[PDB]
């Protein structure tokens, strides 16, 4: 089984890294919705949606190949 | 002046999409994996590894369970993949 | 930038130029072919082209023929491809007898004495390139085995 | 003038601070030039003040926090809500240094030049631009080793001075 | 086949073999004298009933032979 | 209308004669299959590499660079290669050769437009080549020392599969 | 001779090919000389298709070799027809030595001082063709 950690201050910084880095990419890619200017909520839903994909995904990574 | 049809002359751009394809491939299978068809190296250094040990048994070829076949697959699938998507950018974009 | 285009520009013409049938490189392969290139008797393509096909036709009477476990078998697998080449050149003939009016033209392959000279030429060729792998395979050792001589 | 067997850069001129006419990949073809030379600019403002946390930790330390033998582990025994700050901080600080305008086409459209943020020759622009650019594979050189070896710079610069493997 | 199966299918196979046959190089030197048709709707239940007959026949005189043969001599 | 190295060959139709070495010398016709200019940097990369292989051969046969005798001990030409790669000087190697041959497809790219000659990387340093008659002159030593190289890095290396010695060892215990 | 020994017309190219190939022995001469040939044989192959089809109006057999200059000197338009006349007798000349060393194992100046040839035969390996000698016993006499 690989290995997954308990919940500490690096799974939130991870975690919140990838909610603020998936909020920014939004903000840049989203086709169809100064620079936070018509930001709604169905926008930072998605955004931080896929912030806990990409955040999950990462923390699951880095628990497996051992940098936790 | 090579036309890929009866009236369309078109650039094939085989040297770029060659070279820009295996580096592109390559590199990125340079990454080390310890599961035993890789041996600890990565997918295209197993590969020539598995090269350099079948060649040492010319005439004798890889037998089934041999981890030359699974290599070469893999390695040619991806390679493949790396120089369709390369042709399809660099002689539609071009930038 | 397309690649499909319409045949010799007619768009109701019952063909298409692709890549595969109209590309540069498909064109020199095809104009440098024995039948389709410029500057050869018909007799000389018929010597290319049976020379060719005769050549690879004794491959298979050798290796998979009822007597390849014989110590004739190369014997007997060089008999059968004379055997098919005659029975070609007897279609050829007969193709040719029906098909051609006679005619003073005969540069041209779709000619009635063309296409006797193209019979001839492939007859010599066929059997001329049978003879050689008969030869090659009768004195090589690599050849009677395909390869398994270097195991 | 950097590279001579291929052909100018055609979006690069010698008024740019830092010019060698270095581009052989084309990115200034293919994106804004205005937008380059500000990412070069903050990349390498970041990697002078990175270059300096590197060796500095190395022979002081706050109180606050536990003192890591190698200054590139730091990250690994500070809490990580320190780096969250750290991390909230620098970007209220980049919505304040710019004013709002976070992005490509609306950056430089004041008549902002690349990299000035009215914090002070043109001399001065290019020792900026070269102490960064060579701030930037210092900053590269000193992590890794950092990581590679498990020891301070000057540690290893003044004893052993082995090797680096992986 | 011949009994089920009727002509314009066949017809319309017969068609696209006509113009893979003139569009195929090394082969289009090679003309045939009589045009490729599908055979017609008498004909083709003509020829069913012949294939099907022969299997009749052949298949019970092989069956009886064989199964007397095999039990008594 | 005839060849000067084979006469009796027609002239190939993509050698005119201004390239270095020409002397109409293509008897199976690659030059009218392959790019010409390809063909001529593929050329002088091979012979390049040769001439730093043979001299390479010769040096590593008289002399060693400190503390490589610790490291290859009597293990000499294709026989460092594989020890070297697991100390990590060939992969040092492939790295910095690999980081400048990006920069050599670039130029490839320059010379398949028909904007470079090939083989120019415009390296210099030194002004040898400032004279055009000198520059002709250098242009055929350096095309003319590739090919002879690319045969003695041949022979060098066959050789040396044959008796495990090498060139000079060769050329004294024979 | 310390390598093939005392054979001496068509038994030389046998064993040489009996010592030749890896791992069938150490020496490469006739493949050696099938390769510079071959060589030589497949530049020759482009100048026979060129003159063929009309691309260049060089003579046949005109290979451009002759660093001696005898084509400048005097009595040179006669020396095709030397070279024609002795080409063919050459021809004729080593069918009949190749033939007789197959019978008697002599070789040709043995050969042409032993005149009673088949009182004294030589004894030789079989050629690497020896079905072709078979009707010598049967069908024909077998003199030797
Ligand atoms: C910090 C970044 C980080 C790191 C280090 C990792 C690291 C890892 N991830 Mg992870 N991941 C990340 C971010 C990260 N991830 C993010 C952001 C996401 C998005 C949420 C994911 C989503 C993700 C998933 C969903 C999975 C991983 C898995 C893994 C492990 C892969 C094991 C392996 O060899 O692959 C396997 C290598 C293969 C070659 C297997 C092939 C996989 C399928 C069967 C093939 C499908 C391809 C198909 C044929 C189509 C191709 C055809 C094409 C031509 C069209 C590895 C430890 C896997 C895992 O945890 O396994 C235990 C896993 O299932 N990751
Ligand atoms: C396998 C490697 C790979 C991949 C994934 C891409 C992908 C891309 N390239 Mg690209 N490229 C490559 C190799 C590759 N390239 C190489 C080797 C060259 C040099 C010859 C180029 C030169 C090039 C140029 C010049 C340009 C691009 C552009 C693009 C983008 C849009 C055009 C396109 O092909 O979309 C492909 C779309 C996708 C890949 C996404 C769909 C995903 C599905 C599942 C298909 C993917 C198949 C499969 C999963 C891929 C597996 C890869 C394999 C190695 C494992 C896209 C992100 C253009 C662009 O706008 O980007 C800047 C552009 O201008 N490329
Ligand atoms: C907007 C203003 C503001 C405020 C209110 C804070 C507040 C805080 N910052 Mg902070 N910071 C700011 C701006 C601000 N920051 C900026 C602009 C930057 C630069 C980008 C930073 C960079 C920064 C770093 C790098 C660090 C902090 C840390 C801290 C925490 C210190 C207390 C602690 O460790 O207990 C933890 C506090 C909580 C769990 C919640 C607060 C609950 C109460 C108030 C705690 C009381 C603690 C008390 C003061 C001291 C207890 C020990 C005492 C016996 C000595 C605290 C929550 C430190 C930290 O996160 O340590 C964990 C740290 O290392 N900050
Ligand atoms: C090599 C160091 C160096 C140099 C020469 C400059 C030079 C310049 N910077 Mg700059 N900068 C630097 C480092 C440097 N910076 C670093 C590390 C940061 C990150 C904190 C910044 C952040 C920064 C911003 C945000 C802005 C500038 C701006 C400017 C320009 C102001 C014009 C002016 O008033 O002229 C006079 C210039 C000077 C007198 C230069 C002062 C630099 C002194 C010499 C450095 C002192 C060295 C000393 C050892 C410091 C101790 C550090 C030690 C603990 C390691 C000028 C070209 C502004 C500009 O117009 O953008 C281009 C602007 O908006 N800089
Ligand atoms: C094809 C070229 C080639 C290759 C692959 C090798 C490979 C190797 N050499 Mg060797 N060598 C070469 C050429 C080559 N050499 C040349 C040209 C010389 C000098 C005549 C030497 C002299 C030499 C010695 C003395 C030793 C090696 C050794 C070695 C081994 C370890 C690497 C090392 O320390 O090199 C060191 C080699 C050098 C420092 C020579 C560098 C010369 C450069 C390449 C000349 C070109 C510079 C040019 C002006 C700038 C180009 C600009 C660019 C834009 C084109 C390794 C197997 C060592 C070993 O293991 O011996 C068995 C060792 O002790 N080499
Ligand atoms: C890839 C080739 C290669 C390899 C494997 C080595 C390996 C070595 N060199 Mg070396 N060296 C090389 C190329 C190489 N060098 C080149 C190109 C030069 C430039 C001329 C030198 C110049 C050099 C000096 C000057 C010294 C070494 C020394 C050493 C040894 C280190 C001993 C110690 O105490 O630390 C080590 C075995 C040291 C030693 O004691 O060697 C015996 C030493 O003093 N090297
Ligand atoms: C950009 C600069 C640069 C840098 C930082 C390095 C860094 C390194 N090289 Mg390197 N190298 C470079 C350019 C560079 N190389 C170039 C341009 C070439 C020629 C193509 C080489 C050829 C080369 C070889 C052949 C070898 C190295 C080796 C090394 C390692 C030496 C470690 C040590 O303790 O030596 C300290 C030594 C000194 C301070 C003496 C000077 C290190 C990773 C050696 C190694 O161990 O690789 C794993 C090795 O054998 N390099
Ligand atoms: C361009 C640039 C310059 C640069 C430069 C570069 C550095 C130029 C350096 C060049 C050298 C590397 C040229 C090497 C040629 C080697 C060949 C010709 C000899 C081959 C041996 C054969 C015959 C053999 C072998 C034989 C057989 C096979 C096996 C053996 O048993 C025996 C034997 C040995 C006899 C400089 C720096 C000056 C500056 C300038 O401003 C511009
Ligand atoms: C091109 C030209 C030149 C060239 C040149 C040189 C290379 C010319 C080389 C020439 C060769 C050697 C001429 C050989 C002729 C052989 C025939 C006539 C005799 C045949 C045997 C007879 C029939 C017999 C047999 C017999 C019977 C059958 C059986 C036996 O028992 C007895 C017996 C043996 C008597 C040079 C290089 C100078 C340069 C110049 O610028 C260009
Ligand atoms: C090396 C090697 C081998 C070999 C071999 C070789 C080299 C064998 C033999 C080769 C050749 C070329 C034989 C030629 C025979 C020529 C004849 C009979 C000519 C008759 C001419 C006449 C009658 C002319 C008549 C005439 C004509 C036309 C014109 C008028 C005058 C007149 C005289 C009437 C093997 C096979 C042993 C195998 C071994 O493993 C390897
Ligand atoms: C492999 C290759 C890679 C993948 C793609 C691919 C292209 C499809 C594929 C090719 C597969 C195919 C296409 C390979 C190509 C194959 C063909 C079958 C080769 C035929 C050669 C014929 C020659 C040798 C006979 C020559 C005549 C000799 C000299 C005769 C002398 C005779 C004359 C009459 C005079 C009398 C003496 C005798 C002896 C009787």
């Amino acid at each position: 089984v690989p290995q997954t950690v308990a919940w500490s201050a690096k799974t939130g910084a991870v975690m919140v890294l990838s909610n603020i880095l998936c909020i920014v990419a939004g903000r840049y890619v989203i086709q169809v919705k100064g620079s936070f200017a018509g930001f709604g909520l169905p926008e930072l839903l998605a955004s931080t949606s896929l912030g806990h994909i990409v955040g999950s995904g990462a923390i699951l990574g880095l628990s497996y190949v051992g940098v936790l | 002046k090579f036309e890929v049809s009866d009236g369309t002359p078109y650039d094939l751009n085989v040297p770029l999409v060659g070279a820009a394809s295996f580096i592109g491939w390559v590199v990125p299978t340079l990454l080390p994996s310890q599961i035993p068809l890789y041996g600890g190296k990565g997918l295209s250094t197993a590969f020539f590894a598995s090269i350099g040990t079948n060649l040492a048994k010319f005439p004798a070829p890889p037998g089934m369970t041999d981890p030359f076949w699974l290599l070469c697959f893999i390695w040619h699938s991806g390679l493949f993949a790396t120089m369709i998507l390369g042709s399809i950018g660099y002689n539609g974009y071009a930038a | 930038s397309q690649f499909i285009k319409p045949y010799n520009d007619d768009p109701f013409v019952g063909n298409l130029a692709t890549p595969v049938s109209t590309s540069s490189f498909t064109k020199s392969l095809l104009s440098n072919l024995p039948a389709y290139r410029a500057g050869l008797s018909p007799l000389l393509r018929g010597v290319e082209i049976g020379l060719t096909h005769g050549y690879f036709l004794v491959g298979p009477f050798y290796k998979l023929g009822p007597l390849r476990n014989s110590d004739v078998a190369l014997l007997s697998g060089f008999f059968s491809a004379l055997g098919l080449i005659i029975i070609l050149v007897a279609c050829l003939t007969i193709y040719g007898v029906v098909s051609f009016e006679e005619t003073e033209a005969k540069d041209q392959l779709q000619t009635a004495k063309g296409w006797r000279q193209f019979t001839s030429g492939w007859l010599v060729g066929s059997v001329g390139g049978a003879s050689f792998a008969y030869i090659l395979i009768s004195n090589i050792p690599f050849l009677q085995t395909a390869g398994m001589s270097m195991l | 003038l950097a590279i001579p067997f291929l052909k100018a850069p055609a979006n690069l001129d010698s008024s740019m601070p830092g010019y060698a006419g270095f581009d052989p990949l084309g990115f200034s073809d293919n994106y804004d030039i205005k937008w380059l030379q500000e990412s070069e600019l903050k990349h390498g403002r970041v990697a002078m003040l990175g270059v300096v946390g590197l060796l500095v930790p190395e022979f002081v330390h706050l109180p606050m926090y536990d003192a890591a033998s190698t200054p590139y582990d730091a990250y690994t025994t500070v809490p990580a809500f320190a780096l969250t700050q750290i991390l909230m901080g620098c970007g209220i600080h980049e919505f304040r240094t710019h004013k709002g305008k976070m992005s490509p086409d609306n950056m430089f459209d004041d008549g902002r030049a690349p990299g000035d943020f009215g914090w002070g020759d043109a001399v001065m622009a290019t020792k900026e631009i070269k102490n960064g650019r060579l701030a930037m594979l210092a900053f590269g050189g000193i992590l890794h080793q950092q990581l590679l070896t498990k020891m301070g710079t000057i540690a290893h610069l003044t004893g052993g001075f082995k090797p680096l493997e992986f | 086949m011949f009994l089920i199966s009727w002509r314009g299918y066949w017809q319309e196979l017969i068609e696209t073999l006509v113009w893979a046959h003139e569009r195929t190089p090394l082969a289009n030197l090679v003309r045939w004298k009589d045009k490729p048709v599908a055979l017609s709707i008498v004909q083709a239940r003509l020829v069913g009933l012949i294939h099907f007959t022969a299997g009749y026949i052949f298949t019970y005189a092989a069956f009886v032979i064989a199964s007397t043969t095999g039990k008594f001599g | 209308a005839m060849s000067d190295s084979v006469p009796f060959l027609k002239q190939p139709e993509a050698l005119d004669g201004s390239m270095a070495g020409d002397v109409g010398f293509d008897p199976l016709g690659f030059s009218s299959i392959g790019d010409i200019n390809f063909l001529r940097e593929a050329e002088l990369k091979h012979g390049r590499i040769a001439m730093l292989a043979a001299a390479g051969s010769i040096a590593q046969d008289i002399f060693t660079f400190p503390g490589v005798s610790k490291v290859v001990g009597t293990a000499k030409m294709t026989g460092v290669h594989d020890i070297l790669v697991k100390q990590g000087a060939m992969g040092q190697l492939l790295l910095w050769l690999s980081f400048l041959e990006v920069f050599g497809t670039i130029a490839l790219l320059e010379t398949l437009d028909g904007k470079r000659a090939p083989g120019d990387f415009k390296f210099d340093p030194l002004n040898f080549s400032k004279n055009p008659e000198t520059f002709k002159r250098y242009q055929l030593a350096e095309i003319k020392n590739g090919r002879l190289a690319m045969m003695g890095v041949g022979g060098m290396v066959h050789g040396y599969f044959i008796t495990g010695k090498g060139p000079l060892e060769l050329l004294g215990n024979f | 001779t310390s390598v093939i020994g005392n054979v001496k017309m068509t038994s030389v190219h046998d064993t040489f090919l009996s010592m030749e190939g890896p791992g069938k022995g150490n020496q490469a001469a006739m493949h050696q000389l099938l390769l510079w040939l071959g060589i030589l044989e497949i530049a020759t192959s482009v100048a026979i298709i060129q003159s063929f089809k009309g691309e260049t109006n060089r003579a046949p057999g005109d290979f451009g070799f002759d660093p001696l200059g005898f084509s400048k000197k005097a009595g040179a338009e006669t020396m095709a027809l030397k070279e024609i006349k002795n080409g063919r007798l050459a021809m004729i000349g080593i069918g009949g030595m190749v033939h007789h060393y197959l019978l008697t194992g002599k070789g040709p100046l043995q050969f042409l001082g032993g005149i009673p040839n088949y009182k004294s035969c030589v004894s030789h390996p079989d050629s690497l063709l020896p079905w072709l000698i078979k009707p010598v016993g049967a069908v024909l006499p077998k003199i030797c």
